[PDB]
């Protein structure tokens, strides 16, 4: 029976434990004999599985932590809306979106930092923003700072509601483990209620607010002259002017005469010629169809009324001759381990973020986002980074599950056991494929560099020489170009003009034009494959060898996160799943850096640009990608050296902050190498000398100073490495794109 | 059902799988020269080298430095011969280093057996490279990869 | 002595088992009695079912054998596990429970090997044991 | 005068001032009069002019680059450039160190020194913060009374 | 025929024939879209094979319906082949496992 | 036979023959009982 | 093989013996410590060098020391 059961007043709200750091942990509650205690407090703050053996306690803590996170996110959103309402040039941008640069942040004039308040436009000077909030609001139909103030108020109220809910559901009414372990009910409610009703409500909002307001805005009406959303809601005649099918009502809906709504529910495709974004009348239909799909999908599982599926039955029924027992035990694993669920959900969320980055650039969804090149680049790279981090976290928590919550008794001759029983084949084959891809993807660049340096330019892998044409990608592009009318008969235009078609231009500037793939694109795609495969190798190898290996037969006893197992067996450094995550994070950084560089150069060289009166488009770099992106020297000179000019010549401008952050990110990246190339013994001995100096003056801390643990040194090195690298790319990208757009 | 212990030994570092222990796999492996029964190490080497020096001429012929020249095929054959000599040297040094002079009766895991294998491999490889050179030089379809029919 | 007829814990196979080095150099074995049919974790990877009675298992390394023994002793309550080492000649030797009692508890008969008659601070210097046969002890 | 020219009478300094003011005025020309941007840019111009005038009158020396240079050798004519500023530093830093050391000893003679070092006894900490204003005489008094320097035989050291 | 060390496998070609027909007969369903012409998937594939055999050495140019028709038809055919072998060997007349 | 031929006569030697022979002999020496 | 040595500082806690993944350390009789037992290293040829014994040692400076020496198959922990 799916039912609600809670414990009343399980934990008393009191500050007694606020003054007892480490209370959650038995080893830490004693006190800080050394400085390692301080670091352990933070490393084990949110490891609820190591505080108690009670799954109920862990689940309640997780529920309340989620409520706190939602309150933080709502506060973030309310802050963004309030800054848009008070410290922005949103009205001027609405008046002339193609001339004034969006800005919603202003700095104080203290030490000359007021230079960062650049001339964005609209009589306003602030910090140009690249998050796309202006376009989000324009699509939502917001035309005033009053509406943004009300948005901020709603965000603040929801943040308060979420924090109250977290406190209430930890200290007043904490649900029980039987409540938590309702996968069928939770999936039904999420799918139908959360997703389906969310997209249904958004479709209603688009049909009643966004569509007419944006129709008038594209018609050129002034934001002040556009009527209000409640006017549209209550005046069916006013709406029936813009969309003449509202005079028909909901009778077509309930009689299945849905064609009557083709005026505002259509499958046009392409991009709005005025704004350069997707048709909001297409987005409304998209969200309505998604609502139907999700509400139907949320009726699949059994809750209380017999109708539905049991995922245990499905999984146990899915087995074959190559898999023995198949998916047996997985339902229990997933309703008894939060780490397995976290790994699955993180992998899916990161992959979704990557998919979102690709689609949101090729099919600009918001009005006036496509010609806002800083926004496009920033969003693409941002979501790429989020996806990479989520994937690495998925690997980490898969390893944590394998070490902590994996029980061989419950997993016998199922898929998990069989994977562990042939892990050597998997890793050896992935090793071979990684080496093959590395060779035949990077040695090609090396071959080209050597041939261009030797003057044998006819021996290179180039479009003007030996060719490596991505015929399959070009074939798919041709399919998608010709689909309108043939394989998608009732669509007027292609899904994206990147596959092919006519240039979409807004404000004498390209919004989206065909993206042509050649030898350089073939090369960079195979390098992307290489990097993804190597990252997968590192992460999967760590996960599979988390518990045991030929080297360390008892590794689950050492744990998921241990430094080593000593200098024996030749040396057993970094042999833990945690260290696999550490190296795989390095490699994820490599992969995403190459991906975002590919995006930046390709889009600045073959998509983005200004279109002349001759209908010809001149790009930001002008075709340098086809003949330069085939050599590492080409990348070093025509991309890094060439495009770093904007950020290195930003002093004295409003991008001087980008220049300074460029240098500081370089500093942090280099500073990471001190932790990464070094070990703990040297720093402990240096601390011994420094402590002698302190003792010579008859004083020294009661908390004995210690060098960072081996794992913590690796973690600090990795964190500084990632911060420095990503910050360098951040400053470089933003300075370049805000200078040339 | 399909995946089982190797040789009914659950603790050997192997699994019996369709790719590893199917009837087609076993027949193919047992009929390859490296495993066929009755062949001398010399005949094994002969067949293997014949097969290898043939494919070697093409990559060199069609992608080598002198591929757009009138001496592309001869250059290719020559470069195959050089690589064959290098690999024969590798085989010889491997034989002298790995196998000691005890006599196991030419089982391909003996000094004499490996010497015969490397000699046969050299002869067969050079012969196969020459055969491929002759066929390419004399047949247009091979010089154009079929772009004579266009 | 070791009886090579003891059944094995009905393992389903793995790629973590012993390799040619086991047939050429050394192959370790472990024998233990179990009161029922439980599921244990192989030191090489995967799950196995131990039989009711005596169980014999082959591994490539003494550390693998001793990790399996520790698992049996702690997870389960089996402490009659004996470890042997087998050479290609058929020279099966006996290693664990070397004297029939585990090393963690003192037993009469053992002789101290590698014991030194001072603290580590009394070790000689390499300069003092250089160009000589003296030991830093 | 030492090896450079006074900054109050340097064409390079005047040119730098002119360039800064002209940049600000060019930025201002595109904003309506009385609007917040115009007022902000005007205030920036005023601040630049005041800074340059004050630097000129300060007696700072300026090189061929047109930027003030500091003579940190001990010359009393340029004490305000390094020495007096550095004396203020040394005062503040000795204050910080003296009060921190005092608190370390206070926590040392406590029931739970580690608890006192992670969760502080801020009344006593503020007491020490106050004491820190005569740290030079206090520190020398500690030194001469022998409570500062520990003996060689009472400090742990590694073996040779 | 042994699919593994000692596991036997029938490898009946009538399974292949039945799966081919199961995917191809539905493929006859015509469509007036340009890709198919007026005809179905299987008939369009046959027509393209003949048309590009008339011009033998020259491959069907990129953008020709041949590639898309080939890919879709073979995707469906392989799916039906997998399902048919599953049905014949697991749900068939001599299977042992209750699937 | 002039000195101008010496580069073409020697560079292949020093760069392919000397390394090959050295590597083979060193291989035989290092792996030898 | 690695050279494992024990000194007079042994207190007979036996944790060095219990921490060894191999069986290299065993308890023998002694009169220099209250427990009456001292660690000894008879099977030093099985030592891998993990220093788990060193980690599980409570005496100021370790009573058990592992000096890593020549490497063999067993020392390198090579299952192949
Ligand atoms: C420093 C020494 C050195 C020398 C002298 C050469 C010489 C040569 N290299 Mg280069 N090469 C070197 C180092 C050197 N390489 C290194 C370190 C690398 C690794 C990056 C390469 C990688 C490399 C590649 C990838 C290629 C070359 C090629 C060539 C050829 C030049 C182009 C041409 O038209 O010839 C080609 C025309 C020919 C007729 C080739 C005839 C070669 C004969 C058969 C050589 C005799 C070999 C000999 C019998 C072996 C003895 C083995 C013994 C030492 C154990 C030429 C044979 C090209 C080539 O075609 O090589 C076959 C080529 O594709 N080299
Ligand atoms: C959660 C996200 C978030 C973030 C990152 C920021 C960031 C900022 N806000 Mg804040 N702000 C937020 C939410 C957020 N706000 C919300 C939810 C509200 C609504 C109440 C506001 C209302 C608000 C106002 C009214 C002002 C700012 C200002 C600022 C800026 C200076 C703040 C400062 O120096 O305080 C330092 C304060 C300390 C005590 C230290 C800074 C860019 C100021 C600004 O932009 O001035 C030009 C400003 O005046 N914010
Ligand atoms: C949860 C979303 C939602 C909500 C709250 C409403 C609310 C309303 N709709 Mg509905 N409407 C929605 C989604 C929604 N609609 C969707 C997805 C469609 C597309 C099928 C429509 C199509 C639609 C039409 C065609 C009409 C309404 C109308 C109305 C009003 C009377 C009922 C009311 C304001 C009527 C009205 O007065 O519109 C202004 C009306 O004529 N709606
Ligand atoms: C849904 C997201 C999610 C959730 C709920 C968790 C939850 C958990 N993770 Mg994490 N994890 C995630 C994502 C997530 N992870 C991702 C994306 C990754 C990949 C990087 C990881 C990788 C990972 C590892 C490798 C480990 C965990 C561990 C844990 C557990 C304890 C973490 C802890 O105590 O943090 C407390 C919080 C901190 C220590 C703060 C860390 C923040 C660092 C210092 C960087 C912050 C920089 C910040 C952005 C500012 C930069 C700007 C600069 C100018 C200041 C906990 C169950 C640990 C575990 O289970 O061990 C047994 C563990 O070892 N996670
Ligand atoms: C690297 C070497 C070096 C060092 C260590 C110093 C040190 C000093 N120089 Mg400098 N000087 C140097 C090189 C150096 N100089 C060089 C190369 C030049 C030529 C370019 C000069 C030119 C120079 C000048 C022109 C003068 C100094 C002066 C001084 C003294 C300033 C403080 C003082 O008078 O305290 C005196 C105060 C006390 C003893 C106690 C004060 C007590 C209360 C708190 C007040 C100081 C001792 C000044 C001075 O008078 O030096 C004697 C000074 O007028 N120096
Ligand atoms: C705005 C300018 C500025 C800034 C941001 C800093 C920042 C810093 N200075 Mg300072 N410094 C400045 C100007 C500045 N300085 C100037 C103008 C001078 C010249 C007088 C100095 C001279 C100076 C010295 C001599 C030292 C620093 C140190 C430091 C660092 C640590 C200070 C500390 O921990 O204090 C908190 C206080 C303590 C921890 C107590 C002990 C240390 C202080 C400095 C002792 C003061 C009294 C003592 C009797 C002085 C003897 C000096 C003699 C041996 C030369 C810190 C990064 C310290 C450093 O880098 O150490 C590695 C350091 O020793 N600075
Ligand atoms: C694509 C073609 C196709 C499809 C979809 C199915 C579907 C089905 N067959 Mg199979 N079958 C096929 C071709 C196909 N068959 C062919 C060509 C043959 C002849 C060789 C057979 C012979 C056969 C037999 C003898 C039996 C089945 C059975 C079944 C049912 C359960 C087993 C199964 O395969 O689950 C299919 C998977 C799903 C339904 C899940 C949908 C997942 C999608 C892809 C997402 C199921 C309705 C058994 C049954 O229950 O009979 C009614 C049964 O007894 N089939
Ligand atoms: C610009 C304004 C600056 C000019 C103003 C001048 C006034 C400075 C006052 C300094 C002061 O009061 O020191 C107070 C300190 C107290 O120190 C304390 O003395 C304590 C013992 S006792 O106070 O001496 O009894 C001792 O235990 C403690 O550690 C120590 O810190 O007095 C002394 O210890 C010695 C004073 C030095 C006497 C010579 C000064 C001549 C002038
Ligand atoms: C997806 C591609 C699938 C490849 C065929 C694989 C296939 O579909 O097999 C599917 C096959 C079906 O298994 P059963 O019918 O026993 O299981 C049905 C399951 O639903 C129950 O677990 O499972 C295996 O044999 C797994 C073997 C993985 C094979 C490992 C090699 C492939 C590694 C990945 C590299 C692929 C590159 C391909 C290019
Ligand atoms: C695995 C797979 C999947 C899809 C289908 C596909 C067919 C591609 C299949 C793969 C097939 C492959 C890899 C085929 C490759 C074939 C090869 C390399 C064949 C080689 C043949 C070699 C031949 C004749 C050699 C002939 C040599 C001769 C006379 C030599 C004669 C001589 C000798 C030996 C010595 C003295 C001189 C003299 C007399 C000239
Ligand atoms: C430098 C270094 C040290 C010495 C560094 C230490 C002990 C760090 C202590 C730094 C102080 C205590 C942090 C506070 C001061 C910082 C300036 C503030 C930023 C830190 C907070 C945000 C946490 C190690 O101990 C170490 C250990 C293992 C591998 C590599 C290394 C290593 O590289
Ligand atoms: S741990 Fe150190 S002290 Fe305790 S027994 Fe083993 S050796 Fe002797």
């Amino acid at each position: 029976k799916v039912s609600i059961t809670v414990d009343k007043d399980p934990v008393a709200t009191s500050f007694e434990k606020w003054a007892q750091p480490g209370h959650f942990s038995r080893t830490l509650a004693k006190g800080p004999k050394t400085t390692t205690w301080i670091w352990n407090l933070h490393a084990d703050a949110h490891d609820f599985d190591s505080h108690t053996s009670s799954l109920e306690d862990i689940s309640r803590k997780i529920f309340s932590a989620h409520f706190g996170q939602l309150s933080i996110i709502f506060l973030w959103l309310s802050g963004m809306y309030f800054h848009g309402a008070r410290f922005s040039n949103y009205s001027a941008w609405l008046s002339n979106p193609t001339a004034v640069k969006p800005s919603a942040q202003v700095v104080w004039p203290i030490v000359g930092q007021e230079v960062l308040n650049g001339d964005v436009g609209g009589g306003f000077q602030g910090v140009q923003i690249t998050s796309g909030f202006f376009q989000i609001w324009r699509a939502s139909g917001i035309t005033s700072e009053v509406e943004l103030y009300w948005c901020a108020l709603a965000g603040l109220l929801m943040s308060g509601l979420m924090i109250f809910a977290g406190w209430f559901h930890y200290h007043k009414a904490a649900p029980k483990l039987e409540w938590f372990q309702n996968a069928e009910s939770m999936l039904n409610h999420h799918l139908s209620g959360l997703l389906g009703l969310g997209c249904l409500s958004w479709a209603g909002h688009q049909i009643h607010v966004s569509l007419p307001i944006n129709k008038l805005l594209d018609a050129g009406v002034a934001p002040q002259e556009i009527p209000l959303p409640h006017e549209f809601l209550v005046n069916r005649d006013l709406m029936a002017q813009l969309y003449p099918s509202f005079s028909k009502g909901l009778v077509p809906f309930f009689t299945l005469n849905w064609s009557e709504y083709s005026d505002f529910l259509t499958f046009k495709g392409g991009l709005n010629p005025v704004t350069g974004g997707l048709w909001l009348s297409d987005t409304a239909h998209h969200h309505l169809a998604l609502a139907v799909l999700f509400i139907v999908a949320g009726h699949m599982y059994r809750t209380n009324w017999g109708i539905g599926h049991s995922m245990k039955e499905i999984l146990e029924a899915h087995k074959g001759p190559f898999t023995g027992e198949g998916h047996k035990g997985l339902y229990e694993v997933l309703i008894t381990s939060w780490h397995a669920q976290l790994s699955i959900n993180l992998a899916m969320l990161g992959s979704l973020s990557i998919i979102i980055a690709h689609h949101m650039y090729a099919m600009p969804p918001y009005p006036y986002i496509a010609t806002d090149y800083p926004t496009q680049l920033s969003l693409f790279t941002h979501h790429m980074w989020i996806g990479g981090f989520c994937v690495c976290g998925a690997a980490a928590h898969a390893g944590i599950f394998m070490v902590r919550d994996y029980n061989p008794a419950q997993n016998y001759n199922n898929l998990l056991d069989r994977v562990i029983r042939h892990r050597d084949a998997i890793i050896s084959h992935l090793n071979w494929i990684c080496i093959f891809l590395g060779f035949h993807s990077f040695g090609l660049y090396i071959h080209n560099d050597t041939m261009r340096a030797l003057g044998r330019t006819q021996d290179m892998f180039s479009d003007t020489a030996i060719q490596l044409k991505p015929v399959f990608a070009q074939w798919v592009q041709n399919i998608h170009t010709v689909a309108p009318g043939n394989t998608t008969p009732n669509a007027l235009a292609t899904a994206s003009y990147a596959f092919g078609g006519n240039v979409v231009s807004v404000g004498n500037k390209v919004a989206m034009m065909p993206i042509s793939l050649g030898t350089a694109d073939f090369m960079v795609h195979h390098i992307h494959a290489f990097t993804i495969h190597v990252t997968v190798l590192i992460l999967l190898k760590g996960v599979l060898f988390s518990r045991n290996s030929r080297l360390i037969p008892d590794k689950a006893n050492l744990g998921f996160r241990f430094p080593c197992d000593g200098p024996g067996r030749g040396g057993t450094c970094q042999s833990s799943a945690w260290d696999s995550v550490f190296l795989g994070l390095f490699w994820m950084y490599n992969c995403i850096s190459v991906v975002i560089f590919h995006f930046s150069w390709k889009m600045q060289s073959d998509v983005w640009g200004t279109v002349q009166a001759d209908n010809t488009v001149t790009h930001i770099t002008g075709g340098n990608f086809a003949q330069s992106a085939i050599t590492i020297n080409g990348w070093l000179r025509d991309f890094l050296w060439a495009q770093a000019s904007q950020v290195i010549q930003s002093y004295g401008s409003s991008l001087s902050a980008y220049g300074l952050i460029f240098l500081g990110a370089h500093f942090i990246w280099a500073f990471s190498l001190m932790f990464l190339f070094s070990g703990r013994g040297y720093w402990q001995e240096l601390i011994e000398s420094v402590v002698w100096a302190h003792n010579k003056l008859n004083f020294a801390p009661a908390i004995q100073p210690r060098a960072l643990s081996i794992t913590q040194g690796r973690a600090v090195g990795l964190a500084h490495y990632l911060l420095g690298g990503i910050g360098t790319t951040w400053a470089f990208f933003l300075a370049r794109i805000i200078s040339v757009g | 059902q399909f995946v089982k212990p190797y040789n009914d030994d659950p603790f050997v570092g192997n699994l019996a799988t369709p790719v590893s222990t199917s009837s087609f796999t076993r027949s193919f492996l047992s009929n390859l020269p490296a495993y066929r029964s009755g062949l001398s190490p010399l005949l094994r080497g002969l067949e293997i080298g014949m097969t290898h020096g043939y494919f070697l001429v093409g990559p060199f012929y069609k992608l080598g430095p002198l591929r757009n020249s009138d001496v592309a095929l001869i250059s290719g054959l020559f470069s195959s011969i050089g690589l064959i000599i290098i690999l024969a040297a590798c085989l010889a040094i491997y034989g002298v280093v790995s196998f000691n002079e005890d006599d196991n009766t030419d089982s391909l895991q003996t000094s004499r057996g490996w010497k015969q294998f490397t000699s046969g491999w050299l002869v067969g490889s050079i012969g196969g490279a020459s055969f491929a050179y002759i066929l390419i030089s004399n047949i247009v379809f091979l010089q154009t990869s079929g772009l004579n029919l266009i | 002595t070791l009886n090579l007829q003891i059944p094995s814990p009905t393992f389903e196979g793995s790629t973590g088992g012993w390799l040619r080095a086991a047939e050429v150099e050394e192959k370790y074995a472990i024998t233990w009695t179990s009161g029922k049919e439980q599921v244990f974790e192989m030191p090489t990877g995967g799950a196995a079912i131990m039989r009711k009675g005596e169980n014999l298992l082959y591994l490539a390394r003494k550390e693998q054998c001793l990790a399996l023994g520790t698992q049996l002793k702690t997870g389960f309550k089996i402490t009659d596990y004996k470890i042997y080492r087998i050479f290609p000649s058929g020279e099966v030797q006996y290693l664990h429970p070397k004297d029939g009692v585990f090393p963690e508890k003192v037993n009469a008969g053992r002789i101290g090997v590698g014991n030194v008659s001072h603290s580590i601070g009394k070790n000689l210097n390499p300069s003092q044991i250089k160009f000589t046969n003296k030991s830093f002890n | 005068v030492a090896g450079l020219t006074p900054c109050k009478d340097s064409k390079d300094f005047q040119r730098r001032l002119d360039g800064s003011v002209k940049k600000l005025k060019t930025r201002l020309a595109k904003y309506e009069k009385g609007t917040p941007p115009a007022l902000a840019l005007e205030k920036q111009i005023e601040r630049t002019q005041a800074r340059f005038e004050r630097y000129g009158k300060a007696g700072l020396l300026c090189g061929t680059d047109g930027l003030p240079h500091l003579i940190t050798d001990g010359r009393w004519s340029h004490s305000g450039e390094f020495v007096i500023p550095g004396l203020f530093f040394l005062y503040i830093a000795g204050w910080i160190g003296w009060v921190g050391r005092s608190y370390v000893l206070f926590a040392r003679e406590s029931d739970k020194p580690t608890e006192k070092e992670i969760i502080l006894d801020v009344p006593a900490a503020l007491s020490f913060v106050s004491t820190g204003f005569i740290w030079p005489v206090s520190a020398f008094k500690e030194f001469t009374s022998g409570n500062l320097i520990a003996d060689e035989s009472e400090i742990t050291v590694s073996p040779r | 025929f042994e699919i593994s060390d000692g596991v036997e496998f029938d490898l009946n070609p009538l399974v292949l024939a039945i799966s081919f027909l199961g995917w191809s007969l539905p493929g006859l369903l015509p469509s007036n879209i340009p890709l198919y012409g007026g005809k179905g998937l299987t008939t369009a594939l046959f027509a393209e094979i003949g048309e590009h055999l008339q011009t033998f050495p020259a491959p069907p140019p990129i953008g020709d319906p041949f590639w898309v028709i080939l890919f879709i038809w073979h995707s469906g055919l392989f799916a039906t082949m997998i399902f048919g072998t599953i049905g014949y060997n697991g749900y068939g007349p001599k299977s042992t496992t209750k699937y | 036979m002039t000195a101008a031929y010496l580069p073409s006569i020697l560079v292949p030697l020093i760069g392919l023959i000397f390394p090959g022979f050295v590597m083979g002999f060193a291989f035989i020496y290092i792996e030898q009982e | 093989s690695h050279a494992v040595k024990v000194y007079d500082t042994c207190i007979g806690c036996t944790q060095c013996v219990r921490a060894c993944p191999c069986d290299v350390l065993e308890m023998v009789s002694w009169d220099g410590c209250k427990a009456g037992q001292i660690a000894s290293a008879p099977r030093t040829e099985d030592c891998i060098g993990c220093k788990r014994c060193e980690t599980a040692c409570p005496t100021d400076f370790l009573s058990v020391r592992v000096y890593l020496g020549g490497e063999t198959t067993r020392s390198m922990g090579l299952a192949y």
